[PDB]
């Protein structure tokens, strides 16, 4: 009951796809051949880990996924890979040709020609449920897989399911790994055309954690494992309270609640602690207060955004390891203290809090040190709009020019569908401008 | 006006149930599997008020378990008395309410309503004499708030002579950070004025205050207020279900407490205030539980009766003690704070006494209070209802399920006028 | 504020 299913488009979108299952299947005690000693439900079962992992007679444990793509290359990587007997063949679909980082390419001149199969391959899984949740998505701003396919599933999905939910993690571009000039365009494209079709989206700004593995975990030049590895155990911290349950757990719904006061300011800021090697981690351990109060430092932001010049909506605190209320409500009372932290006239300002007496473990080879308690923090503050701010502002000074427009009108889009989208990204800004001013 | 049918919705109205079910069943000397294996007679004189009769003389709760999700009544089910209840009185859905008041009030909601009054329906043609029915349940959530209104609406129409009777656990930002509480809240306040005959605000904010500054419980959790709530039950429905003179059944309770439809929100309070570690080894005096049964501290309302006055006034006190001393202090009350009792309802203070005391005491008192000072409590969900209604915020949860924007203003009306109403007769 | 039977 309330299975999730989770959606890898595109290069980004399957290798944190990797990076997350293989972390969940540690999690829970899964091995890569999908078979879980713990379990005695044979066949079937109604735990808590049910809800992103099917069985089978075998005994073998299937994650409740699809990775797509329009070239082979990523995904081909997962058929060959340590995981590869952990899924079945016809939930990795691939392509021939990519989408040529083009958002009209991934939308649709190649997209057009898959959607159909991913579409008979979700609705696969779908049956398998009993109570289906809704899905997550795992995608790249900046792709034209990413991008454009992802805008078309998620139309896709919005007509096929209704209004089940629809969650997205998305990967907001960053220079110090941009693979394309055009992921402005590509940004503004695929976040206008989602936007009344998601229900909620956790941005990842890539320049925040390259920062942060650089600056934490003093990682020289940060690769797309590092990265990956970083933003897998941010995901779990979010899934965790749909993938474990305890008395003092809080479903990730309950967190969607307070998180969206409109159905457009669904976009919280994640914060992530403690982020630590295993070098400084070594006889220094982190107290509940300690890593409560980083989820108010910018520099473990997951957005590169100052909620200090912003107002907040929302704050949520999804704690997991070693971890009693007897401790939180008294960091909390701190940090009541010790910062200031505005909130709208128009909000309550209580915190909600969720606890998972399962502690974040770590992949071998792994960079993070193996902690006894961790937290994220998800808040709905007006800051995050510096993140539209920042892309819109690229998008402006090329499309002022042109630049670049002909490879999308030669696929079949108009200038007015550019336009258009950068004028929804107008009325989010501007919204997000409105929910911050004081009540008359 | 012989049997009464009880209900429970949601996860606070099945865990306050079930506790106020372990409670009663010990006073009257029912075991877990339903037999009996008390002292007193008096334990089974009135038994059949709350319990049905079975063979091999078992006794089964007239009880009804209601929600949207598994989750409360399997732990129920696997709780203490969990095996006490009709297995088929068990009545649940999957999908949940998740916190709002139109999934349990206008859909989710409705798709399980008629199942659970067919279970309602089977335990009233059992009933020799139905009184009416009392139920639990929060109203900041959304089974128990949203569904539980939506019942006694359904209710009051296949029974509507009967008398509905409710424990209504009240919201407060100081248990619950869910934001959306204060909306639930007003939308079932309104509900209530209408469609309940008697009403006992039970206020987290009052619980947990409690908890923290009297009994020093600095991390308190739902066991501690429960605790409150449990014993608060058990006090203000022993005149129901021992014999006695005073308000001994629902319809005469509400006679005698409610001077006028509306206003029928009761203060219950309690004394001595117990936790479940303390010892209480020291019996209370007379004068002690009536000084501290008329205190704000022991109130489960957080309102202060000294900014309101009294309508009516019931009072039950427990346990062997001078019936003699237990009026004068009574009547020492009335004359000492004569000004806080309202001069145009005379002797709006009844007494009664019970001899089996609550378990655990041997001197207890519970107070019922029809005080104008509730209205405090209205006041307090409107302010934190519309610091987010003036700006329509999280109203997409409730009109993505088919409300719309008037719905909310007519509740918001209603409860408005429900507090200019108690300050009408609070200047008179 | 965390707050469990
Ligand atoms: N964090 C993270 N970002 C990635 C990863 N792979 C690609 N990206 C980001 O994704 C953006 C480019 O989009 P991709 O996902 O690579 O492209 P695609 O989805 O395969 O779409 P096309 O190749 O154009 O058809 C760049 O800005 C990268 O920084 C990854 O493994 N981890
Ligand atoms: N006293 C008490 N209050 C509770 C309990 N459970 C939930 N609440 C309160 O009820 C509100 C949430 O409603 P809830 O019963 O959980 O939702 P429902 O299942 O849809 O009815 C919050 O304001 C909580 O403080 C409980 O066991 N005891
Ligand atoms: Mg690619
Ligand atoms: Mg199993
Ligand atoms: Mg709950
Ligand atoms: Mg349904």
């Amino acid at each position: 009951m309330r299975e999730c299913i989770s959606i890898h488009v595109g290069q980004a979108g399957v290798q944190i796809g990797n990076a997350c299952w293989e972390l969940y299947c540690l999690e829970h005690g899964i091995q890569p051949d999908g078979q879980m000693p713990s379990d005695k439900t044979i066949g079937g079962g109604d735990d808590s880990f049910n809800t992103f992992f099917s069985e089978t007679g075998a005994g073998k444990h299937v994650p409740r996924a699809v990775f797509v793509d329009l070239e082979p290359t990523v995904i081909d990587e997962v058929r060959t890979g340590t995981y590869r007997q952990l899924f079945h063949p016809e939930q990795l679909i691939t392509g021939k040709e990519d989408a040529a980082n083009n958002y009209a390419r991934g939308h649709y001149t190649i997209g057009k020609e898959i959607i159909d199969l991913v579409l008979d391959r979700i609705r696969k899984l779908a049956d398998q449920c009993t109570g289906l949740q809704g899905f997550l998505v795992f995608h790249s701003f900046g792709g034209g897989t990413g991008s454009g396919f992802t805008s078309l599933l998620m139309e896709r999905l919005s007509v096929d399911y209704g209004k089940k939910s629809k969650l997205e993690f998305s990967i907001y571009p960053a220079p110090q790994v941009s693979t394309a000039v055009v992921e402005p365009y590509n940004s503004i494209l695929t976040t206008h055309t989602t936007l009344e079709h998601s229900d909620c989206a956790f941005m990842v700004d890539n320049e925040a954690i390259y920062d942060i593995c650089r600056r934490n975990l003093d990682i020289e030049r940060p690769t797309y494992t590092n990265l990956n590895r970083l933003i897998s155990q941010i995901v779990s911290s979010i899934t965790a309270s749909l993938r474990f349950d305890g008395a003092l757990n809080v479903d990730l719904t309950e967190f969607q609640t307070n998180l969206v006061p409109y159905p457009r300011i669904h976009f919280p800021l994640a914060t992530y602690a403690p982020v630590i090697s295993a070098e400084k981690a070594y006889h220094e351990q982190l107290s509940v207060a300690e890593i409560t109060n980083a989820c108010f430092e910018p520099a473990n932001q997951m957005v590169k955004c100052d909620p200090r010049h912003g107002k907040y909506m929302a704050c949520c605190l999804l704690y997991r390891g070693d971890v009693v209320p007897k401790d939180v409500n008294a960091a909390i009372a701190t940090i009541k203290t010790k910062r200031s932290i505005q909130f709208v006239d128009w909000c309550p300002t209580g915190f909600k809090v969720g606890i998972n007496y399962q502690p974040p473990t770590v992949v071998p080879g792994g960079d993070l040190a193996k902690v006894q308690r961790a937290v994220c923090m998800l808040s709905n503050t007006t800051a995050i709009a510096e993140a539209w701010a920042r892309l819109d502002h690229k998008f402006d000074l090329m499309y002022a020019k042109r630049a670049f427009v002909h490879w999308y009108v030669g696929e079949g889009m108009e200038e007015g569908e550019f336009s258009e989208a950068r004028e929804d990204m107008a009325a989010l800004e501007k919204d997000y401008e409105e929910v911050g001013v004081d009540s008359v | 006006m012989r049997e009464i049918v009880h209900i429970q919705a949601g996860q606070c109205g099945n865990q306050i149930g079930a506790k106020f079910w372990e409670v009663i069943s010990d006073e009257h000397g029912i075991d877990p599997t339903g037999s009996y294996h008390g002292d007193s007679d008096l334990q089974l004189e009135r038994i059949n008020v709350y319990y049905n009769e079975a063979t091999g003389n078992k006794y089964v709760p007239r009880a009804i378990l209601v929600d949207l999700e598994p989750g409360t009544m399997d732990s129920v089910r696997s709780g203490p008395f969990g095996q006490i209840f009709r297995p088929d009185n068990f009545v649940f859905g999957q999908s949940g309410a998740g916190n709002n008041w139109a999934k349990g009030h206008y859909t989710e909601g409705a798709e399980l309503v008629d199942s659970v009054l067919d279970v309602v329906r089977k335990e009233s043609e059992s009933c020799d004499c139905l009184q009416g029915f009392q139920l639990t349940h929060s109203l900041g959530g959304g089974t128990g708030s949203g569904m539980g209104t939506l019942l006694i609406s359904k209710i009051r129409e296949e029974y509507p002579d009967r008398i509905m009777n409710t424990f209504s656990v009240m919201p407060s930002p100081k248990v619950s950070d869910t934001v959306v509480e204060p909306y639930n809240a007003t939308l079932s306040v309104h509900q209530l004025v209408e469609n309940t005959d008697e009403t006992y605000c039970i206020d987290n904010e009052a619980l947990y205050d409690i908890c923290f500054r009297t009994l020093k419980l600095t991390t308190p959790t739902y066991g501690d207020l429960n605790h409150l709530v449990s014993a608060t039950m058990s006090g203000v429905t022993t005149c129901l279900r021992f014999p006695g003179q005073l308000n001994a059944d629902l319809r005469k309770l509400a006679v005698n407490m409610v001077p006028f439809p509306r206003l029928h929100f009761f203060m219950p309070g309690f004394a001595p205030l117990t936790s479940r570690g303390s010892q209480q080894y020291r019996a209370l005096t007379v004068p002690e539980l009536t000084q501290q049964m008329f205190d704000s501290k022991n109130m489960m309302a957080a309102c202060d009766p000294r900014h309101g006055r009294y309508l009516t006034v019931a009072a039950i006190f427990r346990g062997r003690m001078s019936m003699k001393e237990v009026d004068e202090q009574m009547l020492n009350v009335q004359n000492k704070n004569s000004s806080y009792f309202v001069e145009w309802i005379p002797n709006n203070v009844k007494t009664a006494v019970c001899d089996i005391p609550p378990r655990g005491l041997k001197m207890s008192a519970t107070f019922i209070g029809n005080s104008t000072a509730i209205q405090e409590l209205f006041k307090r969900i409107s302010e934190q209802f519309t610091a987010m209604f003036r700006r329509k915020a999280f109203l997409h949860w409730y009109t993505g399920e088919g409300m719309d924007e008037m719905e909310f203003t007519e509740a918001e009306s209603n409860m408005n006028d429900l507090v200019s109403e108690y300050q009408q007769y609070q200047d008179a | 504020x965390v707050x469990x039977x």
